[PDB]
Order: structure tokens, then sequence, then C-alpha cells
């Protein structure tokens, strides 16, 4: 068996609004197993902070 | 053995005639017309993995 190992990482970057990561090499199927496993953790779950409750005294 | 031997007779003159077979086979791809007997057609558009 052979095994591929992630190389050429071209990140095209722009301060702080988005990140690209270009990135090979991806056998059909992998681009899959990882790109929608991230904004899976993107949408659901991802350890930061936020307000979760804000009573107005007024 | 008859028919074997002078039934190779095929037209006048070019009595020599060399006939080879090449057997090629052709499969399912992106691209290929599927249907099915009701009448619905259809295009492969991408054949995509199993895991899809």
């Amino acid at each position: 068996t052979e095994f591929l190992k992630p190389r050429l990482v071209d990140i095209e970057q722009v301060s702080s609004t988005h990140a690209k990561v270009t990135l090979e090499p991806l056998e059909r199927g992998f681009g899959h197993t990882l790109g929608n496993a991230l904004r899976r953790i993107l949408l659901s779950s991802m350890p930061g902070c936020a307000v979760t409750e804000v009573e107005i005294d007024g | 053995r008859r028919k074997i031997t002078q039934g190779d007779d095929l037209a006048p003159g070019v009595l020599k005639i060399v006939k080879v077979y090449l057997a090629v086979k052709r499969r399912i791809q992106p691209g290929d017309k599927m249907a099915g007997r009701h009448g619905n057609k259809g295009v492969i558009s991408k054949i995509n993995p199993i895991e899809d």
C-alpha cells in the first residue's frame, strides 16, 4: 500500500477577513471527509465564548 | 475437414483474406446515457464514490 503526505499549502491570506487554505494532495473523497467535517465543527461545536443572557435593567 | 480446407475462397482475385477480431471492453463513465424501460432518460453527470 502507498500513502500521500500533505504538502504545498498555499495560504492565500488577508489580515482578518478570510484565509483560503489551498493544499494538496487529496484523493477522491478527502476534500469531503475533511471539508464537511470542518463546516460541521464550525456550525455546531467550536469551544469559544459568547453572551448567553442579557438582562436590560430598564 | 473438407469445409475447413477448401471453404476459404472468398472473393474473385483476393482469395486470401485475413480477418482479425479485436475485443474492447467499454465501461460506464461520466457521459454515458442511461435510461429505464418506462421512458425516463438520463446521462450521468458525475459518477460519485459510494461514500456520498
